[PDB]
């Protein structure tokens, strides 16, 4: 409902930024 | 300035411009679906067509 | 909840419902669709490839009838982005020709657009001079400043 998709979403932004780094790196 | 029946507001029950469902459905001469509400208001703010950046000239 | 909100609540389902990769985008709270938090990752094989770059969308209340302010909340080396972080392109272009903005332009296709101007910067507002100059003067250089970037959105 009103906070749950809140915490949703601001998984998907950090997970997204954590992986471009563990990619950029690896790369 | 509706001269379209309501069956094709049923049969197009959307809007690609104030989206959801109306009655008052007409159909552009670049074959688009648009509600006469809407276009009012769009044909205000320009007069080319969203999905056809093309100016109507009828 | 007139057509903005209902619009902009709309549209807020599908990009959770259907997310693209490197794609994050929504609305800073429930009771506030109008500011909107856009966390586009730049596609790899390009010059701002792993680059998360965060971007701040302020929508219009006539929504979709008027473009949302997109700009950009970290620094960026695109011709076509000021140096305040203003964007500016076509799509975003209120008429008060060939691109120019529509209510039939989503969100997610106006990031499609910021996405592939990020892969190929075309540059046709000329917002920022000084890489629009270098993007035709001097590719190489472009190409170390666009990476350099990509550190600093990463954190690294
Ligand atoms: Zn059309
Ligand atoms: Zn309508």
């Amino acid at each position: 409902s009103a906070d749950e998709r809140q915490r949703m979403l601001v998984q998907r932004k950090d997970e997204l930024l954590q992986q471009a780094r563990k990619r950029f790196l690896n790369k | 300035a509706v001269a379209t029946p309501e069956e094709l507001a049923v049969n197009n029950d959307d809007c690609a411009i104030c989206w959801d469902s109306m009655q008052a459905a007409r159909k552009l001469p670049c074959g688009h679906l648009f509600h006469n509400s809407c276009l009012r208001s769009w044909l205000e703010q320009d007069t080319s067509c969203p999905t056809c950046r093309m100016s109507l000239n009828i | 909840a007139g057509t903005a909100l209902k619009r902009l609540m709309a549209e807020y389902k599908q990009l959770t419902l259907n997310p693209p990769e490197g794609i994050v985008a929504g609305p800073m709270n429930e009771e506030n669709f109008f500011e909107w938090e856009a966390l586009i990752m730049g596609p790899e094989d390009t010059c701002f490839e792993f680059g998360v770059f965060p971007a701040i969308l302020s929508f219009p209340l006539d929504y979709p009838l008027s473009p949302p302010k997109m700009r950009f909340t970290c620094e960026m080396f695109h011709p076509n982005i000021y140096p305040d972080g203003r964007v500016c392109i076509s799509i975003l272009h209120a008429p008060g020709s060939a691109e120019r903005w529509s209510p039939v332009q989503s969100v997610e296709k106006i990031l499609l657009s910021v996405v592939s101007m990020l892969a190929e910067p075309n540059d046709e507002s000329g917002a920022n001079v000084d890489a629009s100059k270098m993007w035709r003067d001097d590719r190489e250089q472009f190409y170390k400043i666009a990476k350099q970037i990509v550190q600093k959105s990463l954190g690294l």
